[PDB]
């Protein structure tokens, strides 16, 4: 009897937890954990779990835009994480996710492909970031994009130089050079329940029992990226801009907990 | 120790050694039998365009008017009366499902097996969960067939006691095809050994108790001087069917007999195991004419 | 899910009909139904549907690094995908023969024939060469599939234009369909198969069958021929003895359809033309 | 380089209406319930017949009214000087294969075997031509071998076209050069064909002859098979008593 | 597999030094070894052991090398572990085992001193050669292994590499220059290319060239790799059982007699072979 | 050890076996008709005599001819052997007296028309009848083994064919 | 192309292989030292057993996915899926695999099987899953003992616990058995080496090897030295699995 | 108080006896699971030592038990379940049983009717019987009139009462639905 033993928690303002329906639950981050990978960054909400290592490598670009350095994301749900998940090759959950990441790394424009051209038509770095649940009590997409931001915001790169004599680079992993980001997107979940009722940040059961979902990305300019928003008993404006208010603030909240931790080291 | 290799030498085909030109009628797919008025067809043939069409490669047999085929190699087609060893493979709710060379999954129903000792009353649910704490899978019967279906399987039986599970022993596959069809498939050696020569392709070898069904595992060691005999018994079936004859009790014993000079493991490099099946096959022929 | 099961009454009152010498919805034997041959908006589409059987075929181009043994032809990608609205059955990587026979006597038929040249759609031999795929769609599935895959992949490749392009030693320019006119193809002849059934081991023979004859025939000969009684592939399945004669006649038999559908097919292509040269983004042909 | 030398000779140093000699033997492998091999000149196919046996994993396929064939095809990666990979599973391998089935379902007499596997495997270790043909010819003599019913050898070639006459039984080198190949498959006693496959261009007229030669070197494929097979069931039998 | 009964004889048998085919538990059976069975490779062999019968073939092709290493080639191994072995293979059973034989001989040669690569390299960086190694298994009785990996060495010992110079040019042309002399190709060294030896534990007593019925009497299996002179090269275990730490050396010593044996042996034979001649007339499945 | 002919005849055991097996080894049943071998079924089913021997059509007679021909060869054989066996009432011992009784019972008509034909009580007749159909199933079994099937739906047809309203009605006590 | 993960570049090659420089060699130091080991058991929340292991620049995870539906033949299974995170190691690769993560599952199933006890889970499979978010050595033990804690963890049954201990081999001049390595000192060696028992009853449970060299003598000090490793070892997992059950005693 | 570990031994035969989360070896016994053991006492004074992982203990609904359940799937033989509260504990090893035809009223009537008693989605409380063998499925009993359903949601999304034995009603809007109510 597991819906009705919730919307009795629900009426009462509150959840079988202790969370008061707009508010989430314990965040915390970890950067540079990783030594063998350019950018490491752990993120966790209470429960859930994430981890982004990014790699860098060289590659060769396109003819259409050879100044741009490609960043591919792929999330990665194993059967460890929940047991929904099974030995395999990706399912649809990652795939979506996969694609969500990376529709928000190109519309928010956190970073400039551009600033990853070497030497155009010939090299340009490729930025593999590879994202791992590891607890998928839910939310998972907001952990995600943060974990994303971290990895990318500590990732340091070296430099490189070409010569004409030897007609090939070298590079200096002595030296090197953060990456400039200039959006900060921070993503916030809403679980809409029959018509009225949006929680914030749904574990796994509340998204079980739930009639629709939604996500949204707030960069920090008063902007969004993304309004995802994939099936649902319906929405008006007014169940909308009350989101898009607790989404400003969600972006304060984790950009200064960003901002303390990159100082902190 | 020892080891050896060796490269490999060319057959010598057509038994040019023994010389006989058999007075058969071989045949293969295709051969037109004799067409006649009204000659019935068996195993091993059909009909086209009102003419006998053979269907599988062997010598043609005329009963006084039936006409069928006698294949080299088939898979244990079955019969009524016929012993059997098997190989057990599944156990459903209702039965035991065993493996021989057959072309489908052999029966066992659990209204077969017989019962320790003569304890006969009927069969309950406690004999259904039993069922399997007696006959695990994988475990070996030797039987007799009870029946032959319509869709091909073979339901078969326990007449007595001296068939049931079987000991430790040991056991060849071989081709149904090699055991000439008499009587007394079970003997018992004066080697010092028993074996069991089913209508199909397994064979048993056990050694031979003294006091004279399978309800107890008497799995106690083997004296040296009755595993030795076991084990020159298997490879020598295992030679007189590399060669290509008929397998029953005169011909094991007198292979036996020809091995004790070649020691026991000596009597699988195919020289000794040519003349020692020339030796058995020669004086077969002659004793028996 | 699953295909409802063939009744007896239905499989034995069509092999009747045939023993009399009768189709189901009116026509002979060596018939096809009408064939409908739809064109889109964009160079390179068709929708060619015979009776109840619609099957789409687009045409694409890339530029790509040859393959070393061949440095101055291009390549061609062909490929058929079966939609699960073409049947109930045709489920993912489930009924994979079909695919498999289907895509290599299409390949075999097209590329083996030597039907477009490889060659002219060279623009630096040994460094980047064109790459023509087309991509086949079944969506409705009622019947003869082969016949209208490979009609459809024939209208596309002879109503597709590539993208102009300039060359000077290496410096190689492409240009956009609005800054120059599109350049079409190179075919040589357009061959497209024919399907006969074969009914009681041989004695009965159709044309175009639908998915009943389908369900109760025990086998199928393909023969793909040109205007010019040219051979260019033919294929026997479903275990099935038929003889010489046989395969002669069908023969003679494609040779006739062929020409009329090839004659269809240049009708509507030359329709279509003349639209676009008058304002109109389509082009109609039918039987 | 040539294919037809004015003369009418061949490369090899055949004509056009002969073949080279196949080679064969049944009985290698003793694991099985049937086994052959063959060599069609430098092509070595191998094939396997596990017999009419149970179906395991039910799945819901053992056909009640027949048996089921399942007969699957292989091209060792080292049969042709450029090394390929992935024998299996490609899009032509399967092609092979039902072919194949479409061939032994109606030669394997199946009526007699409901309920049951037929499992026939064919390796070719060694190509160079006449790829196909071989494995048929292999499985037929590994069906003989396993005592399986079969209305009749079901011998296959293959012919080709060049200069204004008929080829039998190509190789690989006028395989490439892309002349018309016609491979096919037929039983003998009644004349029919079981499988026909052929590709290349050619005028129409110009295919009764091909046909027919196609036939013809099959019927001696025959003669040469059923030779062997005789000798070896005659041997056979010597060797019972 | 097979009852309980008949793993109680076969365990008395052995802890009794005799087994079914009345051989003790350091003896091995005649593997018939043949060389030159295909044509159209650069290097061909087969082996049948008992009745576990495997072919090989050697293919040195042209390639880039490996940037870590261009100053020397290597070799690939493929497994076609064929149903044709038992029908319990298929395009996806089969996989499994031809994974694991594949990665188990490539840990035999990440070894630097077995097949001297260097002599493999025609111009670094640019060209070199690669031995594609293409096992076919056709039947499965045990001790695979053992005979994989004489099958790979007869192939190798068996193995005919042709000389070319590859000889550049300015404006990127590039000219390869054989050597029209089939008599005159080269001859890569065999002397460490090492041999498998699979130590299957029964009761308390291990066993060489495990037959299957045997195996699966078994608990534990160390497969060891040896060369002629008496190093070990790898040491693996297989098994869905325990181990003890003493039995270990005893397994090791064994493998390194049988190995020495196997070794003698196969040269021996491999020398015969090649002094006849085409005269051998190369009976093979035939 | 046995042989084939064992196993068919074994499937036997309403009446002599041998000579049926004889009938079927030597092509009998195999170009006869369904009611025919019900005819020739009867001639051992039944064993009373009768007052006045009948006379039969030759569609019907000849059969008995060559049955009689394989009787007097198990005859000789079995004189060679000496089983202290005379030939004359081997051969006697089957009475074909109810031949064209059950061939007009088998073409589908009436008791009446049946009971008069013969100077023999009624019992007598099903009993007749009621071994011969357990002949006839036992026969379908025998054909059933060797591998025919021509065989086996005649006789099957031949028994769909004699049961009709009372030779097999129910018993009163069950 | 994969159809199933986002279009990237069709190859990309990492930058050190482009570098200019000698790397940095380890040196010296006391070939019977073990790194400093941090061993957790009830990491993770949505799994019936998990455990987390971090030996130096190594960090592993294992969860236990448990009994689930799929004598002699009734008789459990436990299926293990080794995996690298594709930010692990100098290099990237995709991940799928296909010939190292198939080689060390098989050797994490030959080492797991005979600790565990199957008899009592018949007709279930257990969903082992390893991951390994960074190398820095011995990465097939870690995952060996991290395994071992998670089912340890989740409470199925066993007989011993399992702990590994990987070994190198100095191509110096004077060859010395190196113990627990470092992901430079195995690069940079000539022999490794991975050993994996059941301490209580001393019974090895799965090992492995290979080598540019050796011999039967050097192979045999390799064997015991890391059994001793891994006895001197196994009471930091001890200690573990006690608190973890502390934790969850508190819990409820 | 002690944990213990799957290797520890903890006592000779001759000072106690293997319960559960144990086994064997010379002379000594040995753990199997990471948990708390407990040796308890019989009046015979051998000791019985078990370990156990109080996580989910253990749990056996026996005999005489009132178990509730939901019911999934039905068909004119039997309706299937999975057990939710064993009493008032609940347990998240839900275990799968399964209610028969006749065993479904204390009247056995064979006139009773699955899709006039129970359908999919509603709860019901019932007596086990069998445990089972192969796939240890709880065969449960309704032969009481105090047992069945209890909770039933309507046509699409009302709860309904139990007005009588063999009737239930949505407040809401009025419409009879069939069940074996209970009490």
């Amino acid at each position: 009897e597991p819906l009705e033993y919730y919307r009795r928690f629900l009426k009462e303002n509150c959840r079988p937890d202790g969370r008061e329906l707009g508010e989430f639950r314990t965040t915390t981050v970890n950067i540079g954990s990783i030594s063998t990978a350019d950018g490491s960054a752990l993120v966790k909400l209470g429960n859930t779990t994430v981890i982004c290592g990014v790699k860098a490598e060289f590659a060769a670009p396109s003819t259409d835009a050879p100044d741009k350095g490609y960043v591919v994301p792929n999330v990665d749900l194993p059967p460890l994480c929940s047991s929904r998940f099974r030995s395999g090759p990706p399912g649809e959950e990652a795939q979506v996710a996969s694609q969500f990441i990376a529709d928000v790394i190109e519309n928010s424009q956190i970073i400039q492909k551009e600033d990853l051209c070497i030497s155009p038509g010939k090299l340009v770095w490729v930025l593999y970031c590879d994202l791992i649940c590891l607890d998928y009590d839910g939310n998972i997409l907001d952990a995600c994009t943060f974990a994303l931001l971290a990895a990318l915001k500590n990732v340091q790169l070296p430099e490189v130089t070409i010569n004409e004599e030897t007609a090939l680079a070298e590079v200096n992993l002595k030296k090197k050079s953060y990456l400039n980001i200039r959006t900060h997107p921070v993503a916030t979940s809403f679980a809409v329940f029959d018509d009225t009722l949006l929680i914030v940040d749904p574990t796994g059961e509340e998204e079980h029992l739930a009639t629709g979902t939604l996500t949204i990305v707030m960069d920090e300019e008063g902007k969004l990226c993304c309004l995802h928003k994939p099936g649902g008993s319906g929405l008006t404006g007014a169940k909308l801009q009350d989101c898009m208010s607790r989404a400003v603030t969600r972006h304060k909240e984790v950009k200064k907990l960003m901002d303390e931790v990159i100082k902190s080291m | 120790m020892a080891m050896e290799m060796r490269l490999p030498v060319a057959r010598k085909p057509l038994s040019e050694r023994l010389g006989r030109d058999t007075k058969k009628h071989l045949v293969v797919p295709g051969d037109t039998i004799t067409t006649d008025t009204g000659f019935m067809r068996g195993h091993g043939t059909y009909m086209g365009e009102e003419k006998l069409i053979a269907s599988v490669a062997g010598s043609v047999e005329r009963v006084n008017k039936l006409i069928c085929v006698k294949a080299l190699k088939t898979r244990y087609i079955g019969e009524v009366g016929d012993i059997v060893v098997g190989r057990i493979t599944e156990v459903q709710q209702k039965r035991w499902k065993v493996e021989t060379n057959s072309r489908l999954d052999s029966v066992l129903l659990l209204s077969s097996m017989n019962l320790p000792g003569g304890e006969l009353r009927r069969r309950s649910a406690e004999d259904e969960l039993a069922m399997r704490g007696f006959l695990q899978e994988g475990d070996l019967i030797s039987a007799e067939v009870q029946a032959v279906f319509s869709d091909g399987a073979v339901s078969l039986h326990t007449r007595s006691l001296k068939y049931g599970k079987l000991g430790q022993g040991v056991l060849v596959q071989v081709s149904p095809s090699l055991v000439k069809r008499q009587k007394t498939h079970f003997h018992d050696l004066p080697c010092g050994a028993s074996v069991i020569l089913g209508n199909n392709g397994f064979i048993w070898i056990y050694p031979t108790p003294e006091h004279k069904g399978g309800f107890i595992a008497n799995l106690e060691p083997v004296s040296l001087a009755d595993r030795e005999v076991i084990s020159r018994l298997r490879n020598c079936i295992i030679s007189l069917v590399t060669q290509r004859m008929m397998l029953y009790d005169t011909s094991i014993l007198y292979c036996y007999e020809a091995s004790l000079p070649h020691q026991i493991k000596d009597i699988l490099k195919p020289e000794i195991m040519e003349e020692i099946v020339m030796e058995t096959r020669q004086r077969l022929l002659e004793q028996e004419g | 899910m699953k295909e409802t099961p063939l009744s007896n009454c239905e499989r034995r009152f069509l092999l009747r009909a045939i023993e009399e010498k009768k189709r189901l919805d009116g026509r002979q034997t060596y018939d096809y139904r009408n064939i409908r041959i739809s064109f889109g908006t964009d160079y390179g589409c068709c929708i060619v549907e015979l009776g109840k059987t619609r099957v789409l075929g687009q045409v694409s181009c890339e530029l790509v690094s040859p393959k070393l043994n061949r440095a101055t032809e291009g390549i061609l990608f062909f490929n058929l995908e079966l939609s699960q609205m073409a049947a109930p059955a045709f489920e993912p990587g489930r009924q994979s023969d079909l695919l498999v026979k289907l895509n290599r006597l299409m390949e075999r038929c097209l590329r083996n024939s030597k039907c477009i040249d490889t060659e002219s759609l060279c623009v630096v031999a040994g460094e980047k060469v064109w790459q023509i795929r087309v991509d086949l769609h079944l969506l409705n599935h009622d019947g003869n599939i082969i016949d209208a895959a490979s009609i459809a992949a024939i209208v596309a490749l002879c109503h597709f234009r590539r993208p102009d392009v300039s060359v000077q030693g290496d410096e190689v320019t492409l240009y956009t369909p609005e800054e120059r006119d599109p350049v079409p193809l190179s075919i040589h002849h357009m061959p497209i198969c024919v399907s006969f059934a074969f009914f009681q081991q041989g004695t009965y023979l159709l044309v175009d069958p639908n998915e009943r004859e389908e369900r109760v025939m025990d086998g199928l000969l393909v023969i793909a021929m040109n205007k010019h009684r040219e051979i260019c592939t033919i294929q026997s399945s479903g275990g099935i003895m038929l003889l010489k004669d046989q395969v002669l006649r069908c023969s003679k038999i494609a040779g006739v359809k062929v020409a009329e559908i090839t004659e269809l097919i240049l009708k509507a292509l030359e329709n279509d033309q003349k639209v676009r040269k008058e304002g109109g983004k389509f082009g109609f042909a039918e039987s | 380089l040539e294919l037809l030398s004015d003369q009418g000779y061949r490369v090899d140093g055949r004509r056009a209406g002969e073949l080279r000699k196949i080679q064969a033997r049944m009985g290698v492998f003793a694991q099985a319930d049937g086994s052959a091999y063959i060599e069609q000149g430098n092509t070595k196919a191998l094939a396997v017949v596990y017999g009419p046996h149970e179906i395991r994993g039910s799945r819901a396929r053992a056909l009640p009214d027949r048996a089921l064939v399942n007969c699957q095809y292989s091209s060792a990666t080292f049969s042709t000087g450029e090394r390929k990979r992935r024998p299996h599973g490609d899009r032509k391998s399967c092609e092979m294969g039902l072919q194949l089935r479409q061939t032994f379902e109606a030669a394997i007499l199946t009526q007699l075997h409901p309920r049951s596997q037929i499992d026939i495997y064919v390796q070719v270790l060694q190509a160079d031509g006449g790829t196909y043909a071989a494995c048929v010819n292999a499985a037929t003599l590994a069906v003989l071998d396993a005592g399986i019913p079969m209305r009749d050898f079901v011998c296959a070639c293959s012919a080709g076209f060049v200069d204004g006459t008929a080829l039998a039984d190509l190789s690989h080198v006028e395989e490439a050069a892309g002349g018309p190949q016609l491979a096919l498959a037929l039983l003998p006693a009644s004349g029919q064909i079981a499988l026909l496959e052929m590709d290349a261009r050619l005028h129409e007229d110009h295919l009764e002859r091909v046909l027919e030669a196609a036939a013809q070197a099959a019927r001696d494929v025959h003669t040469l098979l059923d030779r062997v097979v005789r000798q070896h069931v005659r041997e056979a039998s010597i060797l019972l008593g | 597999t097979l009852s309980e009964a008949e793993k109680v004889y076969i365990v008395h048998g052995v802890q009794e030094d005799l087994r079914v085919d009345g051989r003790g538990c350091e003896d091995y059976r005649c593997v018939e070894v043949e060389t030159d069975v295909v044509s159209n490779t650069s290097g061909s062999a087969r082996v049948k052991l008992g009745h576990t019968d495997i072919l090989v073939g050697v293919k040195a092709e042209m390639g880039t090398p490996k940037l870590e290493k261009p100053n020397e080639g290597y070799l690939e191994f493929f497994v076609d572990c064929s149903a044709s072995a038992t029908p319990e293979f298929e395009g996806r059973g089969g996989d499994d085992l031809g994974t694991e034989i594949a990665n188990t001989l490539y840990r035999i040669f990440n070894n630097k001193s077995s097949v001297d690569l260097k002599t493999l390299c025609i111009s670094p960086r640019e060209h070199c050669w690669v031995l594609y190694v293409d096992v076919l298994l056709l039947e499965c009785g045990g001790n695979l292994f053992d005979a994989i990996s004489i099958a790979v060495k007869a192939a190798l010992f068996n193995t005919r590499i042709p000389r070319v110079r590859v000889l550049e040019d300015e404006e990127g042309s590039k000219d390869i220059e054989l050597s029209d002399d089939p008599y005159d190709c080269i001859r890569l060294s065999v002397e460490n290319v090492p041999c498998i030896v699979t130590l299957c534990k029964i009761g308390y007593r291990h066993v060489v060239d495990a037959t299957l019925q045997e195996e699966a009497c078994s608990l534990a299996s160390l497969l060891v790799s040896v060369t002629s002179k008496g190093v070990v090269t790898c040491m693996r275990k297989v098994g869905k059982g325990s181990l003890d730490p003493e039995s270990i050396f005893e397994m090791m010593e064994t493998g390194k007699r049988v190995g020495k044996v196997l070794h003698a042996s196969l040269q021996s034979v491999v020398h015969k072979e090649e002094s006849l001649g085409p005269k051998r007339q190369k009976v093979g499945f035939l | 050890v046995i042989e084939m002919k064992g196993r068919v005849a074994c499937e036997i055991s309403s009446a002599d076996e041998l000579l049926l097996t004889e009938m079927m080894f030597n092509g009998l049943f195999n170009d006869l008709s369904a009611e025919q071998a019900t005819a020739l079924l009867s001639c051992f089913v039944f064993q009373e005599n009768s007052s006045e021997m009948p006379k039969l059509t030759e569609q019907l007679a000849g059969p008995l001819r060559q049955m009689q021909e394989c009787a007097k060869r198990i005859a000789k054989v079995s004189a060679e052997a000496k089983l202290e066996i005379d030939e004359e009432t081997y051969l006697s011992s089957f009475k074909p007296h109810l031949m064209d009784v059950v061939y007009t019972w088998a073409t589908g008509a009436t008791f009446a028309h049946i009971c008069k034909m013969t100077d023999v009580f009624e019992g007598s007749i099903i009993r007749c009848m009621r071994r011969l159909e357990e002949l006839l199933r036992q026969m379908c079994q025998a054909a059933k083994a060797i591998g025919n099937t021509e065989l086996e739906n005649k006789f099957a047809e031949g028994i769909t064919k004699i049961k009709r309203d009372i030779v097999f009605a129910a018993s009163l006590y069950l | 192309g994969d159809h199933r993960r986002i279009r990237g570049p069709e190859e990309s090659q990492p930058p050190q292989l482009y570098a200019a420089d000698e790397e940095e060699a380890p040196g010296t130091r006391d070939p019977t030292r073990l790194r400093p080991v941090y061993a957790r058991a009830g990491l993770l929340s949505q799994a019936k057993g998990s455990a987390y292991l971090e030996a130096g620049g190594t960090k592993v995870l294992c969860a236990v996915s448990g009994p689930r539906q799929a004598p002699a033949a009734l008789r459990g299974r436990l299926l293990c899926d080794f995996r690298r995170a594709p930010f692990a190691g100098r290099r990237r690769r995709a991940p799928p695999g296909g010939c190292e993560e198939r080689e060390l599952a098989l050797a994490l199933q030959e080492a797991l099987e005979p600790a565990v006890r199957l008899g009592r889970y018949p007709r279930a499979q257990l969903e082992v899953s390893a991951l390994l978010l960074e190398d820095g050595g011995s990465a097939l033990a870690a995952a060996l003992t991290a395994a071992a804690l998670a089912l340890a963890d989740a409470g199925v049954e066993m007989y011993d616990l399992v702990v590994g201990c990987g070994l190198s081999l100095a191509p110096g001049p004077a060859p010395t058995w190196l113990l627990d390595p470092t992901r430079l000192e195995e690069e940079r060696a000539a022999a490794g080496l991975t050993v994996a028992l059941m301490p209580v009853l001393n019974q090895v449970a799965g090992l492995l090897g290979s080598g540019e060299g050796g011999l039967t003598e050097s192979w045999a000090e390799a064997v015991r030295l890391g059994l001793e490793g891994c006895q001197r070892l196994y009471p930091v997992l001890q200690q573990s699995l006690v608190r973890a059950a502390r934790r969850r005693g508190a819990a409820a | 108080v002690r944990y213990c570990i799957p290797g520890e031994r903890l006592c000779n035969l001759e000072e106690g006896s293997p319960g559960s989360g144990t086994y064997t070896r010379h002379g000594y016994i040995f753990s199997s699971l990471a948990g708390c053991l407990m040796k308890s006492s019989e009046n015979g004074a051998l000791p019985v030592v078990s370990v156990v992982r109080e996580t989910e203990s253990q749990l056996l609904p026996d005999v005489g038990a009132i178990v509730t359940c939901k019911v999934s799937s039905i068909n004119s033989r039997f309706a299937k379940v999975h057990i939710l509260y064993v009493g008032s504990m609940p347990l998240k090893n839900s275990f799968r049983g399964t209610i028969r035809k006749e065993d479904v009223r204390a009247t056995e009537k064979d006139k009773v009717e699955i899709y006039k008693s129970f359908r999919p989605g509603d709860i019901v409380l019932a007596k086990v019987i069998s445990l089972g063998d192969a796939q240890s499925n709880y065969l449960l009993t309704t032969a009481e009139n105090e047992l069945g359903v209890v909770v039933a949601h309507s046509e699409s999304g009302i709860q309904m009462v139990p007005i009588s034995w063999c009737e239930m009603q949505c407040p809401k809007t009025h419409t009879k639905e069939f069940r074996k109510v209970a009490r």
